[PDB]
DNA sequence: TCAATATCCACCTGCAGATACTACCAAAAGTGTATTTGGAAACTGCTCCATCAAAAGGCATGTTCAGCTGGATTCCAGCTGAACATGCCTTTTGATGGAGCAGTTTCCAAATACACTTTTGGTAGTATCTGCAGGTGGATATTGA
DNA sequence: TCAATATCCACCTGCAGATACTACCAAAAGTGTATTTGGAAACTGCTCCATCAAAAGGCATGTTCAGCTGGAATCCAGCTGAACATGCCTTTTGATGGAGCAGTTTCCAAATACACTTTTGGTAGTATCTGCAGGTGGATATTGA
C-alpha cells in the first residue's frame, strides 16, 4: 500500500493500550482471526505493529480502512476530546443523508475524506479529514460527528482547526430534514453528560 | 549606489529572507521525510535554520566574486558558482 | 505560487551586496534557489531523524544544532 | 597478538568473486575500510545515547547511525541486511 | 557448540564486534542485537566494493585485485565516493581525466 | 576548601570532574585533569572577552553583543583558526570591497 | 534543572572588564563555546590514551591535546596556565 | 606533441614520482626544528605514508587549479591560480 | 592524399616474486548456564507553547531607458617546449648497534561509601539604565556645469 | 573649480525593554575521612630494524631555437540598474488545543561469575602460477610532403 497509509495505521495502533488491542482489532475486522491467532501479543509493541503492517501490506489496505480503524478508536477513547453540542429547527433515510452530506462537502472542497459507522439508538459516527481546492486531507487534524437520526441533535469534537465549521453545518442542516441550525449553552469533555441532559430535555421539554 | 548598499548591508547584522516564506518552504521539504505527516517545528529553530542558511550563502557569493575578477569581469555569472561549489567539495 | 519563488530577487540581492557583488546577472535568481533548496534538504533529513529516534512530533533546535554539526557547521548562539 | 579482518574479507571475495584473488596492499586498505566504519557508526549510537539520556546502545542507535552516515539506496539496503539478521537470530 | 553469526547467517564476527563495543568506552551497557546488526552492515559494504573491484580487474583482464581497482571502483561510483571523499588510497592513482 | 579557590580559578573544578565521569571518555580520570582543563578554558574565555569589549569600547558602548565577539574573533589571526568552521549568531560579516 | 557556565564568564569579565556588561544573547554564545572546546580536548584525550593503552586521564593527555587542537601562541599560553594551576594546587 | 603522450602515461599509472631520498632528507630537516634540536628516527613505512599523502595532495591542487585557468581563458598555468584555489578551499 | 616513423596493438615465452595450501599448536577468546539486579517500557496526567485564523500597510512587482560592460578580432613581442650532449646524484647492497618491546615488583593514586556543609538555579518583585528612534543644526562630495 | 543636494556627523531629548541587584529557598551537589584495590611507573634484558658506508648508470641539467600564446587596444551590441506608481502578502495579536515532560510500577533484559570448547594467528615448508618484461610480428595516424 501507499506509503502514507502504512505510518498512518502503525502510529494509530501505537497508541492502543495492550489491554484492549484485541478487541479494536476483532471490531475492526479487516484481519481474519486466524491471522490474530497467527500474532504473538506478548513480545514488545513495535514488533507486534511491525507483523500487523505485514499482515496489512499482505492484504490491500486503502484509506477507508484506516478511518475506519481511526472511528473505532475514538468510540472508546470519548474522554480523549472536548465535544461540543448543535441542535437543529424548522423541520429522508439514513443512505440519502450519507449522499448528501458527502456530496455537499465534496462539492465545496475539491479534496476531503468521509466515513461513516452505525451505532445503537440509531447512531451515526462521522470522520471527516479536510482538504482544500489545491492540497491533500490532513489524517491527523480530524473532525468527529455524532448524529442520532430520530433526533435533531448534534454533537461535534473540537478540532484544532476552524474554518470549516459553517459549512459542516450546513451540510447537517441541508443533508437531513432541518433548514436552521444553533449551538448550543453546553460544553464538555464527557460525551455521555451531554447526552443524558440533551435527551432529557429532548423526551421532557 | 551600490558602493551605499554594501556599506549599509555589512554593518548590519538582521536576517535578510522574511520568516513566513523560509518557514513554508522548510516544512514543505519535511513532509517528504516524515512519510506525511505534519511535524511541529519550534520557533528557535526555524531561526538556527535560517541564520545558517543566509551564512552559507554571503559566504558562498564571497567565493564566487572572488572568481569573476579572476576571469576579468565584474558581473557575476552561474558559471562562477558552481565552480566554487566544486573547489570547495 | 511554488514556496521557493518566495525567496524573491531583493532578498538574493542583498545577500550578494552583503558579500561585496557589485553586478548581478539576471539567471542568479534561480540558481541561489536550487542551491538553498539542496542545503534545507541536507540539514531536514538528518534533524528529522533525530527527532523520530526520541519519539517526538516536534523538531526541536538541538536537532538542527547536532545536524549542522553533522555537516561541518557548527553554530553557537542556540541551545 | 596482532588481530585483523582477512579471513572473513576472504570468505566473502570467494562467495562474490570465486575466480578472484586479492593481494596483501589491498587487504590492508580493506582492513582499514572496516575499522572506519565501525567506529563511526559506533561514535554516532554513542552521542545518540547520550543526547536521549540513555546507557545502553542497541539495534536502534546503530540503525539511525546507519540512517545519518550512508547515503540514500545504501543505507536502505543495509538497513535491510541488518533487520534480517536480527531478525533470523532472535527466532533460533 | 553454535556460533552466533551462525544463528544469525553472516561471515563476519558477533563476539569480536561485542568485544570492541565494549572495550571502547562507547556506553555502560550494550544490548544483544547491535552486534547482530552492525557486522550485517560491514559485511554488506565489504561485498560491493569487492564486486565492483573484481569487475574493474576483470575489465582490464586481470584475476587479481590491486588498489587501482578499489580506487576505479570507489570513484566511479555515486555514492561510495561520497562516503569515502575524504580518503587517499595508496598506490591508487587517479582517473584518466583530461579537459 | 573549595578546589577551585585552591588552584587560584573562577571556573569550577568539581563540575569538570563530573563531565568527564559521566561521558564515557575512559575508566578513570585523575585529579590534576579537572583543574588544568578548567584553567584553560578561563584562558580562552578570558582572551575573547578582553578583545570584545575593546571593540565595544571602539564603537562607544558598555554592553557586548555578538557583533563584537564576531569581530574580534575574525581580527584575530588564531581564534579565526580555531574557530572557522563556525559562524555566530547575530554576528554578520567583516566589511570587505576590493578594486578590479 | 538546568545548568551553565553564566556566573564564571561573568567573574572572568568583571575582572578583565570592571565597566562593561553582556546582553543574554551573547553569553549563550559564550555558554557555547565553553561547551565546544571541552568536547573537542577530552574527545582528543581520550583517544591518545587509547592509542597507548591506558584506562586512566591525567593531565598529561590534557596537555598534548591542548598542543594538538590550539594554535601557536594560544596553546603555549594555554599550557603555563594549566601547569600553575596544577602546581599550586598540589602545594595546598 | 608530447604533452599528450605524457599525460595520458602518467595517468594510467600508480607509482611515485619524486625521488625517495630527497623527501626523507626534506623531511627529517623539517622534524629537527621541533623535537627540541634532537635527531628522531623514522620507520620506512612513515616516510611513504607521508609521500603518498603528499603527491595526492599536489595532484589534486593541480586539478583543481587547472580549472581557473580555463575559467580565466587560458591554457599555462600561473601562480595566482594555485594561491585562488588554496584560498577557496580554506586552507 | 602518401607514408615511415613511430606508434600502436596484439601475441608468445620465460621466470621470479608473491600468492595459496597443508600441518601443528596453543592460547585466548567465545559459548553455555544460573543468579541477581537495575534500566527502560507502559500508562497517567498536567501545563506550556505550538498551530490556526483575522486585519492593514509596507515592501515587492512591473515597465522603460541609457549607460556600462562583455565578447570577438587583430597584432606583436615574450616565453615555453623540444632536442641533444654531459655528468652528477640516486639507487642498491651489506655489517652494526641503539632503541622498542616484553616481563616482574610495588607503591602510589583512584574508586567506594557515608555525613555534612555549601552552592547554584529559579521565582517575586524591583529599579535602574543603556541603547535606539526621532529632531534639529552644522558641514562636506558629487552630481551636473 | 562652483555649487545644492543629499548625505554625514554630531548633539540632544525621551522612553522602554532589558540588565543588575535583593530575598529566599531548598535541592542538588560537592567536600572530608577511611578503606580497599589495581594500574602504571621503574628496572632489566634481548633482538630487530634503522642508520651509515661504498660502486654504477640513469635521470637531470644546460643551451638554443622555433613557434605558440598572453596581453593590450578597438569596437559593437546586449543587458543590468535606477526610478516611479501600485497592490498583495507578511507581520502582529489573541484563542485554543495537543503534545512534551514528569511520576509510578514492574518486568524483562543486561551484568556477573565459572567451567568448557573452539578458532585464529603464527611458523615451516611446498609449490605453483600470475603477471611483467622482453621481444616478434602485424597494422594505423600523422605531420612533413
Amino acid at each position: 500500500m501507499d506509503e502514507t497509509v502504512a505510518e498512518f495505521i502503525k502510529r494509530t495502533i501505537l497508541k492502543i493500550p495492550m489491554n484492549e488491542l484485541t478487541t479494536i482489532l476483532k471490531a475492526w475486522d479487516f484481519l481474519s482471526e486466524n491471522q490474530l491467532q497467527t500474532v504473538n501479543f506478548r513480545q514488545r509493541k513495535e514488533s507486534v505493529v511491525q507483523h500487523l503492517i505485514h499482515l496489512c501490506e499482505e492484504k490491500r489496505a486503502s484509506i477507508s480502512d484506516a478511518a475506519l480503524l481511526d472511528i473505532i478508536y475514538m468510540q472508546f477513547h470519548q474522554h480523549q476530546k472536548v465535544w461540543d453540542v448543535f441542535q437543529m429547527s424548522k423541520g429522508f433515510d439514513m443512505k440519502q443523508f450519507k449522499n448528501s452530506f458527502k456530496k455537499i462537502l465534496q462539492r465545496a472542497l475539491k479534496n476531503v475524506t468521509v466515513s461513516f459507522r452505525e451505532t445503537e439508538e440509531n447512531a451515526v459516527w462521522i470522520r471527516i479529514a479536510w482538504g482544500t481546492q489545491y492540497t491533500k486531507p490532513n489524517q491527523y487534524k480530524p473532525t468527529y460527528v455524532v448524529y442520532y437520526s430520530q433526533t435533531p441533535y448534534a454533537f461535534t469534537s473540537s478540532s484544532m482547526l476552524r474554518r470549516n465549521t459553517p459549512l459542516l453545518g450546513q451540510a447537517l442542516t441541508i443533508a437531513s430534514k432541518h433548514h436552521q441550525i444553533v449551538k448550543m449553552d453546553l460544553r464538555s469533555r464527557y460525551l455521555d453528560s451531554l447526552k443524558a441532559i440533551v435527551f432529557k430535555q429532548y423526551n421532557q421539554t | 549606489g551600490w558602493l551605499k548598499e554594501i556599506r549599509k548591508l555589512q554593518k548590519s547584522t538582521h536576517l535578510l529572507i522574511r520568516k513566513l516564506p523560509f518557514s513554508r518552504l522548510a516544512r514543505e521539504i519535511c513532509v517528504k521525510f516524515t512519510r506525511g505527516v505534519d511535524f511541529n517545528w519550534q520557533a528557535q529553530a526555524l531561526l538556527a535554520l535560517q541564520e545558517a542558511a543566509e551564512a552559507f550563502l554571503v559566504h558562498l557569493f564571497e567565493d564566487a566574486y572572488l572568481l569573476t575578477l579572476h576571469a576579468g569581469r565584474v558581473t557575476l555569472f552561474p558559471k562562477d558558482v558552481q565552480l566554487a561549489r566544486r573547489i570547495r567539495g | 505560487r511554488d514556496n521557493i519563488q518566495g525567496i524573491t530577487k531583493p532578498a538574493i540581492r542583498r545577500l550578494a551586496r552583503r558579500g561585496g557583488v557589485k553586478r548581478i546577472s539576471g539567471l542568479i535568481y534561480e540558481e541561489t534557489r536550487g542551491v538553498l533548496k539542496v542545503f534545507l534538504e541536507n540539514v531536514i533529513r538528518d534533524a528529522v531523524t533525530y527527532t523520530e529516534h526520541a519519539k517526538r512530533k516536534t523538531v526541536t533546535a538541538m536537532d538542527v544544532v547536532y545536524a549542522l554539526k553533522r555537516q561541518g557547521r557548527t553554530l553557537y548562539g542556540f541551545g | 597478538r596482532k588481530e585483523s579482518y582477512s579471513v572473513y574479507v576472504y570468505k566473502v571475495l570467494k562467495q562474490v568473486h570465486p575466480d578472484t584473488g586479492i593481494s596483501s596492499k589491498a587487504m590492508g586498505i580493506m582492513n582499514s575500510f572496516v575499522n572506519d566504519i565501525f567506529e563511526r557508526i559506533a561514535g554516532e549510537a554513542s552521542r545518540l545515547a547520550h543526547y536521549n539520556k540513555r546507557s545502553t546502545i542497541t539495534s536502534r542507535e546503530i540503525q539511525t547511525a546507519v540512517r545519518l552516515l550512508l547515503p540514500g539506496e545504501l543505507a536502505k539496503h543495509a538497513v535491510s541486511e541488518g533487520t534480517k539478521a536480527v531478525t533470523k537470530y532472535t527466532s533460533s | 557448540a553454535k556460533s552466533r553469526s551462525s544463528r544469525a547467517g553472516l561471515q563476519f564476527p558477533v563476539g569480536r564486534v561485542h568485544r570492541l563495543l565494549r572495550k571502547g568506552n562507547y556506553a555502560e551497557r550494550v544490548g544483544a542485537g547491535a552486534p547482530v546488526y552492525l557486522a550485517a552492515v560491514l559485511e554488506y559494504l565489504t561485498a560491493e566494493i569487492l564486486e565492483l573491484a573484481g569487475n574493474a580487474a576483470r575489465d582490464n583482464k586481470k584475476t587479481r585485485i590491486i588498489p587501482r581497482h578499489l580506487q576505479l571502483a570507489i570513484r566511479n561510483d555515486e555514492e561510495l565516493n561520497k562516503l569515502l571523499g575524504r580518503v587517499t588510497i595508496a598506490q591508487g592513482g587517479v582517473l584518466p581525466n583530461i579537459q
